[PDB]
RNA sequence: GCUUGAGUCUCGUAGAGGGGGGUAGAAUUCCAGGUGUAGCGGUGAAAUGCGUAGAGAUCUGGAGGAAUACCGGUGGCGAAGGCGGCCCCCUGGACGAAGACUGACGCUCAGGUGCGAAAGCGUGGGGAGCAAACAGGAUUAGAUACCCUGGUAGUCCACGCCGUAAACGAUGUCGACUUGGAGGUUGUGCCCUUGAGGCGUGGCUUCCGGAGCUAACGCGUUAAGUCGACCGCCUGGGGAGUACGGCCGCAAGGUUAAAACUCAAAUGAAUUGACGGGGGCCCGCACAAGCGGUGGAGCAUGUGGUUUAAUUCGAUGCAACGCG
């Protein structure tokens, strides 16, 4: 959340920011309590994660060519 | 993806921040086992080790300071 | 133009001193297909402004529209919802086009005696930064430059 | 005036405005500017450009403090939070570091349920 | 008698299981001050609102209340509801290793009893945030809605009460048997920790799939497969989980629970379309860039209406109207 970024920088270099939390928590906690959608969204995305693992397992195809 | 707890007898302690400072990030917040290996059992044990550290001020809750 | 990215169409130059630009000016001024009277009108207007200004017709046209050729123009690229004025910088041929067309509509308006005198006095005002066509240029330039918040 | 040496530059970047303020080691304000005050009343002040205009207009009014180098420190999400850094750089302030204190509750108050 | 069911014991393990008590940090709000200024806020845009009494911003100090960022994981625990900061106290269960002990001590249960999210109710505290009701602004044809600014009960704590939920894997509990694959998590035995290991076996567990079953979707060793035991429940849709009566409750209401009358359907799963202010790709003067027109005037002509004795008949959304 804090970087010196030595003046020979010329850069943003704040990949720490969008790599660690800043938006991953803030823009989704800014509102919306609802107490129950976390589990719903959780298992939607988790079904998609297991589906990615299924893709990685069964990724052997013919390319239509 | 090395769990230091594979050869680490004398299981996780809250005084060995020398060893604990590797399971956190620049901010002071615990890292996920999906990215640092760390078999889930020891990940939970080191989670509460880091929490007790933070209580004893051996680690910061955030990098606000 | 869905699939077509088509190019340009051939245009023959000036029968007077050769100028594709002045031919395009003739074709922007032409009405009913009267190319002969269109080129005659432009010929007399440029030669009258040339005796006035003491520059040849090509240079008079050049730095008399160069004060009306625009830089940025406004478009409505609606994204994520409502439509708002994104200013696109205009390509050079679009500059030529908009400039000539504003001058020609300015001459259609501003009626003094005859279209020749109208257009000639008009691009004299555009050479000295005074006409309704250059006022159109500057009003597009402040219709943009107030929407820079979109780039 | 008071010839202050160096300072910090807070960018409270919200979803609507982008408040730029300049402060010092001790945390006292020397001047400020905002994308809503710099024109851009409404739909434009929630854009990244108006944010950099605010940063320029806040580089204004601190030329009288001789502030040499700036510790830019941002806060919150929004279209700003990067264009204000660009402008605080292009204004000729030696950006010595780019940190933030963007506040994160450790699961504290319940947030408003807004926006159906 | 017996040990293969069921238990007890010795050693440990994992855990947001439970109740009681402390405590920490981030953060929102409030209070006081410092600096500083005309804006803040909010939205699709606004406006109510806040602000020159000097706010929003930044800083320091103080108060108080609720929930515990990351760890976080179809990960764990629990009968179900449900339970997630850390620490302490009392406490339940699960399960693994080996060995011993009892010797059918079992399974299921009407009525009965107990626990039972949230809302809600009584008594007393508390009250930061959020927020029914409420008020204002805005939208709209109206808008007692969404949206915005506020905001009371309430959410919080103790003690009672209610006793319902899509209380839902919509899947009663117990036991046996019947091909597989990859996982997650928690035990443990063996071999070389020979160096992040390999071979077995217990528990809980997520996903695909075989035989079978099913109306189909699907279930598929955690069955909706093959069976056994006990329980609950159903018998067309609406009337109706309603009325009356009983029991409970302070009240809200809960539980048990009909009838007349009326319809010949209501319903499930899947199929082909059509449609979407669903998604992806694409095309047309469809739009965008541009030129010229119509709508205004006069006239030609066709049409509706009116008129007349007749103003023949027909086309009369695009796809009728200078049309037959």
């Amino acid at each position: 959340i804090k970087v010196r970024e030595n003046e020979p920088f010329d850069v943003a270099l704040r990949r720490f920011k969008r790599s660690c939390e800043k938006a991953g928590v803030l823009a989704e906690v800014r509102r919306r309590e609802f107490y129950e959608k976390p589990t719903t969204e959780r298992k939607r995305a988790k079904a998609s994660a297991v589906k990615r693992h299924a893709k990685k397992l069964a990724r052997e195809n013919a390319r239509r060519t | 993806f090395c769990r230091f707890t594979a050869e680490g007898v004398q299981e996780i302690d809250y005084k060995d921040i020398a060893t604990l400072k590797n399971y956190i990030t620049e901010s002071g917040k615990i890292v996920p086992s999906r990215i640092t290996g760390t078999r889930a059992k020891y990940q939970r044990q080191l989670a509460r080790a880091i929490k007790r550290a933070r209580y004893l001020s051996l680690l910061p809750y955030t990098d606000r300071h | 133009p869905r699939r077509r990215v088509i190019g340009q169409r051939k245009i023959l130059p000036d029968p007077k001193f050769g100028s594709e630009l002045l031919a395009k000016f003739v074709n922007i001024l032409m009405v009913d297909g009267k190319k002969s009277t269109a080129e005659s009108i432009v010929y007399s207007a440029l030669e009258t402004l040339a005796q006035r200004s003491g520059k040849s017709e090509l240079e008079a046209f050049e730095v008399a529209l160069e004060n009306v050729r625009p830089t940025v123009e406004v478009k409505s690229r609606r994204v994520g919802g409502s439509t708002y004025q994104v200013p696109v910088e205009v390509r050079p041929v679009r500059r030529n086009a908009l400039a000539m067309r504003w001058i020609v509509e300015a001459a259609r308006k501003r009626g003094d005696k005859s279209m020749a005198l109208r257009l000639a006095n008009e691009l004299s005002d555009a050479a000295e930064n005074k006409g309704t066509a250059v006022k159109k240029r500057e009003d597009v330039h402040r219709m943009a430059e107030a929407n820079k918040a979109f780039a | 005036r008071k010839q202050v040496s160096d300072g910090v530059a807070h960018i409270h970047a919200s979803f609507n405005n982008t408040i730029v303020t300049i402060t010092d080691r001790q945390g006292n304000a020397l001047g400020w500017a905002t994308a809503g005050g710099s024109g851009f009343r409404g739909s434009r002040k929630s854009t990244p450009f108006a944010a950099q205009v605010a940063a320029e207009r806040c580089a204004d009014a601190v030329k009288e403090y001789g502030i040499k180098n700036l510790e830019v420190m941002v806060k919150g999400p929004g279209p700003g939070r990067e264009s204000t850094i660009r402008a605080l750089n292009a204004a000729g302030f030696r950006i010595t570091n780019i940190t933030d204190v963007t506040p994160i509750p450790h699961n504290g108050c319940r947030p408003p349920k807004k926006r159906r």
